[PDB]
């Protein structure tokens, strides 16, 4: 019984630490958005200098 | 040479077109300004949610 109550209160914060992976990976790609937003006008631009 | 003769501002329309240019490059700047501090508003609102 002591060896299940170890794993189950370790897997319970094992849990916690994928919802951090998962949060910065989401914060980053609302950066790369803009990134590419802006990247889209430059080329646009450039066409119309030729 | 042909002012001379008036005495009245010899070259006239060459002198004010440079004023036009002058304002001209003016307004284009402010325009390019407004467009990035725009595109900053964009991203800053997206980041306070994640």
């Amino acid at each position: 019984a002591n060896r299940f109550t170890a794993n189950i209160k370790g897997l319970t914060q094992a849990q916690r630490n994928a919802n951090d992976g998962i949060s910065l990976a989401q914060t980053t790609e609302g950066a790369l958005t803009e990134v590419n937003n802006n990247l889209q006008r430059i080329r646009e631009l450039s066409v119309q200098a030729a | 040479l042909s002012s001379i003769t008036s005495g009245a501002s010899s070259n006239p329309l060459a002198k004010l077109d440079a004023a036009l240019a002058d304002v001209d490059t003016l307004r284009s700047s402010l325009g390019a300004v407004q467009n990035r501090f725009d595109s900053v508003i964009s991203n800053l609102g997206t980041t306070v949610t994640n």
